[PDB]
DNA sequence: AAAAAAAAA
């Protein structure tokens, strides 16, 4: 009734049956053949159960087995476990662009403009030495066409072990990963995932000019499974409560004692104002910016962390924050990277230790609040970027205490206009 | 020998037939008066009368022709059916305009696609299919010629073999038609017989909008060809329309020349004749055919239209243009009439003249605005940035090393030795809007008064010397020392700027705030009304488009001076020099020849505003009044 | 990888 093509399959339920545990063990030994015959069986089972036959002949069927065995780490991988199913947990380090993979060749007899399709296997292609048309039958008239073939999307993922496997301050190890089709782009940088797949080994070409091969084989894992690590009616019931303001203000900071007014202000600025861009006058700022000052005995960083994690979008930084052209590390190319302030579009940008802000970056803030659009002109790139972000900062007075007699300006050491 | 007839791809012939059919007889109607347009026939007429080579086809106009039996058939297998479309286009053109062929590379660009894809959604199943993508261009390359159709000479018999189609490698022929010869030797390329085409490679990446979290942006390589070169400048967000292709590694392929990444595991393919024992890899690249971006008075009169004639004639023939004109500048702000008039005069500008021996005369107006905090001084800056073309907004303290004028940057042990352009350099032929003038530093503080008067910037550092053009019209704002303007003192006493900088400016405006109960209520009411009630319903006498039309019409006039104008001007200059020098010695020095030149420039600008080729001494009197009230203010 | 010269903070 859905039209999709996807099956989930747990091993423990597969293990609960006495005949199936034999199939369990045989799946452990021979993954590829078992998976292929299982997919063929499901392809037959669809038709066996529907007894529209038109949507079936277009789609394929695949399984996604999981929980076959306990998760193993890169620190214990014997060569005895080659071509067997294992489960891994780890953190994604880096991804790669989609790699086209040859599946069907397309040749053409240039003399007679005749084309034929040739299948391949194991990557190696058996080139035909003569055109099939015996009317011409020339041997050297066959030429490959690159852009009229069929391809598959291969992608390589780099994975690192979880830090819990290193008890004595050793360094983590990295294992390469491979994915196909629906598994492409399913993980990004910093993602914590668990995968299920078979093990593999491959020879190294060494010198590309000759046919010499190294005595050591590189190891990589091919996977078939990944996992990560009407409510509006309830809103209006709460929205009709008279004292919702006080409860909502006090809910943000459960451990903070008193300080009710600042909590109300922070909640209200989290709510945010309106934004309008009428043509004849120009846009008006809708962001709210708040500054906190006091001696370092107020737990004012706890409120910063509270607002950072509560808000949908927001970056928590300290005293670089904007876009700058960078030289890519692993690949020798030039990439434009956006800063922390740009990343907080529509959210709350949290700044800690605002006094030690240097001098070059402060003017940047003087540019980002009054116009909410930062421009850059470096390396031949001239452009303007939108920020539209809210600022919430904390500052400390100069000295062990803030003397009430002295006015605020001297103690914080900030420019009068920026405070204004 | 056998001469076997080639296979006829009838599908290509059928799609070509349908293509030429809806090319010849589209026959769409645009408006009521446009009964039959024949838009593509008119396009061919345009190529006749202007010698053009590219044609533009709308996808929507193609969409309703034969439904998906033709539109989808072309879009999906675009590479498959491209030569058939080329043949059909050549057939119809040589049916309707043989002399246009004088044999030439016709190009077709499809536009207005239903949807656009993100870079992260690019997948291999769409190879050879028409597509549209968007991103930020970050780098381009030089416009290099590209071999398209090569002609070859068989050296031992000097026979001619031509029309050899090329591929991703430089290909020589494989046979010689001469019966006595058998092409044992290779060929010599005939450069003067081959035909080349333009080629430029650009790089694009995902916008900051699409990219999630802190991951790195995805990059792609786009190749342009034909008339679409230099159309995507770095830093611009653009939309590309073209066909997905794939490029192999030519290094493994046979060539006359000599031959993250270390982990390998690439999809290598081996087993061919020419590869030997080498493996072939591939990479995704995009081919583009259409690029668009989403981010003399007689010449002006040539752009003729009913509104162009009527509106401009009405504006010229009116009697109270000036009275209305100043009322139409920055309708959002409240009050400050003279600041509006001054900004209008700055935006008109003055005539630029050069002497007979090569001495340049400054032809621009510089204006400074001084006032106590919060009296709506940055609003004028923002409005003039948003209205005046080629304008740049800049803060007084610049975070970059370029600062205001320029700077020299070199790579560590790198042979760059290149300059970077400051805001003044970018603002060429435009208006530079610096804010918070007070806290400039010494280098900029001494470079500005050379950039202003002489309109050039000169530098000589670390083996590179240059003289950059900085023809700009500056407008600046500042705040008095101590926060509030002290009426007791003068401009020099309150401001911290140096005396030479003050002489550079041509006009000054001082605006103050007060605690009067009658003014602040009106100010608050006007702010509230624009905020909620009439956020779009302001009442300016003239619209922005009319303002721009009149400004561009008035900019095409160069006023002159008459005898009475010269006599009145010299009398006024003598009076202004005399009366100020009567005050005190060694304490008042503010009038130089620059003031006379400023009078001339302001009179020329006022004459331009009224669209008069001559100058009346009333304009001189008005300019003198402005410059004198610039000194009335410093007294009060 | 390590020494030495130049512009900007
Ligand atoms: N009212 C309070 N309630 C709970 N904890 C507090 C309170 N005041 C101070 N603290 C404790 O004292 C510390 C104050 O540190 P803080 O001033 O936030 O450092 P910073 O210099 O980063 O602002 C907090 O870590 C908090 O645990
Ligand atoms: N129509 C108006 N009349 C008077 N003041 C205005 C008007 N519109 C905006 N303003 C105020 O003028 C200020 C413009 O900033 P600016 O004049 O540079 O003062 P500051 O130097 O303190 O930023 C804005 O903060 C705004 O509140
Ligand atoms: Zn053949
Ligand atoms: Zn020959």
């Amino acid at each position: 009734e859905l039209g999709t093509s996807n099956l989930n399959l747990d091993a423990r339920n597969l293990l609960a049956y006495k005949q199936t545990e034999d199939l369990y063990h045989q799946l452990l030994n021979y993954p590829q053949e078992v998976i292929s015959i299982m997919d063929q069986t499901i392809k037959d089972c669809m038709v066996s159960l529907i007894v529209d036959l038109d949507e079936i002949e277009t789609k394929f069927y695949k399984v996604r087995p999981y929980n076959v065995g306990s998760c193993k780490g890169m620190r214990e991988l014997n060569p005895n476990d080659i071509d067997k199913l294992i489960n891994l947990k780890g953190l994604v380090l880096r991804s790669t662009p989609v790699i086209p993979d040859m599946k069907v060749a397309f040749f053409k007899c240039n003399v007679c403009d005749h084309t034929m399709a040739v299948e391949i296997d194991r990557g190696v292609i058996q080139e035909p030495a003569r055109c099939e048309r015996i009317d011409c039958n020339e041997p050297n008239s066959m030429s490959l066409i690159h852009n009229r073939c069929s391809f598959a999307d291969k992608q390589v993922i780099k994975l690192q072990e979880t830090p819990d496997f290193v008890p004595d301050g050793q360094t983590p190890h990295s294992i390469s990963l491979c994915v196909y089709d629906e598994l492409v782009d399913s993980c990004r940088a910093g993602d914590r995932i668990e995968v299920t797949g078979t093990f593999r080994s491959i020879p190294i070409r060494a010198n590309s000019r000759q046919r010499v091969l190294k005595s050591l084989y590189k190891t990589y894992v091919d996977v078939v499974h990944v996992k990560k690590v009407q409510d509006l009616a309830k809103i209006r019931e709460v929205a009709a409560r008279e004292d919702l303001y006080s409860l909502l203000a006090r809910s943000i900071a459960p451990s903070i004692y008193e300080l009710e007014d600042v909590k109300k202000g922070i909640l209200l600025q989290l709510f945010g104002g309106t934004n309008k861009t009428f043509t004849k006058g120009g846009r008006y700022r809708g962001d709210i910016n708040i500054l906190l000052c006091g001696d370092p005995s107020t737990s004012k960083s706890q409120i910063l962390q509270y607002v950072h994690k509560i808000t949908p979008r927001g970056v928590y930084t300290s005293g670089g924050l904007t876009a700058y052209i960078t030289r890519d590390v692993d690949t020798k190319q030039l990439v434009l990277e956006s800063g922390a302030l740009v990343l907080s579009d529509g959210g709350v940008c949290c700044i800690d230790e605002f006094d030690k802000m240097s001098d070059s970056t402060r003017s940047v803030l003087h540019e980002v609040m009054e116009q909410q659009t930062i421009s850059i002109a470096k390396a031949g790139i001239i452009t303007t970027l939108n920020a539209r972000s809210s600022i919430l900062a904390s500052a400390n007075p100069i000295g062990s205490r803030y003397n009430p007699n002295l006015p605020v300006t001297e103690n914080i050491d900030l420019p009068p206009p920026l405070l204004s | 020998l056998n001469h076997v007839k080639k296979v006829d791809d009838v599908t290509g012939e059928k799609v070509r037939e349908a293509f030429e059919q809806f090319l010849e007889d589209f026959s769409v109607q645009s408006t009521d008066t446009g009964e039959v347009e024949k838009v593509y026939r008119a396009q061919i007429e345009f190529m006749k009368i202007y010698d053009l080579n590219t044609i533009y086809i709308d996808y929507q106009h193609l969409s309703m022709r034969e439904n998906g039996a033709l539109a989808m058939a072309i879009s999906e297998q675009y590479y498959r059916f491209l030569p058939f479309l080329q043949k059909g286009l050549r057939r119809v053109v040589r049916k309707y305009a043989p002399e246009l062929l004088n044999e030439r590379v016709f190009q077709i660009s499809f536009f207005n696609l239903p949807t656009v894809h993100r870079i992260r959604d690019i997948r291999s199943e769409k190879i050879g299919s028409l597509l549209s993508i968007s991103g930020t261009v970050t780098r381009t390359s030089e416009v290099r010629p590209e071999l398209y159709k090569a002609s070859f000479t068989c050296d031992m018999c000097r026979a001619i073999v031509d029309n050899v189609e090329q591929s991703f490698k430089y290909t020589e022929p494989t046979f010689c038609p001469n019966p006595s010869c058998e092409n044992r030797a290779f060929w010599t390329l005939n450069v003067t017989r081959s035909r080349f085409l333009d080629w430029q490679k650009v790089r694009i990446q995902e916008n900051a909008n699409e990219i999630p979290t802190g991951s790195m942006p995805r990059t792609l390589d786009v190749i342009l060809r034909g008339d679409s070169v230099e159309r995507a400048k770095p830093g611009d967000r653009c939309k590309f329309t073209g066909v997905e292709i794939v490029v192999p590694d030519v290094t493994q392929l046979g060539l006359p020349g000599v031959k993250k990444t270390t982990e390998g595991l690439n999809s290598g393919v081996t087993g061919l004749r020419s590869l030997g024992v080498r493996d072939l890899t591939y990479k995704i690249s995009f081919l583009a055919c259409h690029v668009i971006s989403i981010g003399d008075q007689e010449v002006f009169l040539n752009s003729l239209s009913s509104d162009e004639i009527n509106e401009l004639k009405e504006m010229v023939k009116d009697e109270h243009i000036y009275d209305k004109l100043v009322r139409s500048i920055a309708p959002a702000v409240f009050g400050h009439e003279a600041v509006k008039k001054g900004i209008l005069l700055q935006m008109l500008g003055g005539v630029h003249k050069s002497t007979v021996e090569g001495i340049k005369l400054r032809g621009d107006i510089n204006i400074c605005v001084v006032g106590d905090p919060s009296t709506s001084k940055s609003q004028f800056l923002k409005y003039v940035v948003g209205f005046a073309p080629r304008s740049v907004y800049t803060s007084g303290k610049a975070s970059s090393a370029a600062g205001l004028t320029a700077a020299v940057v070199r790579d560590e042990e790198g042979g760059d030795y290149t300059i970077e352009a400051g805001a003044l350099m970018l603002a060429d032929n435009g208006i530079c809007c610096i804010d918070e003038f007070d806290k400039m530093d010494i280098s900029d503080q001494v470079a500005i008064h050379e950039a202003m008067e002489q309109q050039t910037i000169s530098i000589a550092k670390a083996g590179i010397h240059a003289t950059l053009n900085a023809r700009t019209s500056i407008l600046a704002a500042a705040n008095p020392v101590g926060g509030r303007y002290n009426r007791k003192l003068s401009l020099r006493g309150n401001l911290n700027m140096t005396a030479p900088i003050m002489s550079r400016f041509d006009l000054f405006f001082v605006i103050l705030d007060d605690c009067n109960e009658k003014i602040d209520t009106e100010l608050a009411s006007h702010i509230v009304d624009l905020h909620m009630k009439r956020d779009e319903a302001i009442e300016p006498p003239f619209s922005a488009e009319q303002l721009r039309r009149y400004i561009k019409y008035a900019r095409t006039f160069k006023p002159i001076l008459t005898k009475e104008a010269r006599s009145y001007l010299v009398e006024k200059y003598k009076e202004l020099r005399k009366d100020d020098a009567q005050g005190f010695s060694r304490s008042s020095y503010r009038i130089t020849v620059r003031q006379l030149e400023s009078m001339i420039r302001l009179s020329e600008a006022i004459a331009r505003a009224n669209c008069v080729d001559e100058i009346t001494p009333s304009f001189i009197a008005e300019a003198y009044d402005l410059l004198r009230q610039s000194i009335i203010r410093v007294d009060v």
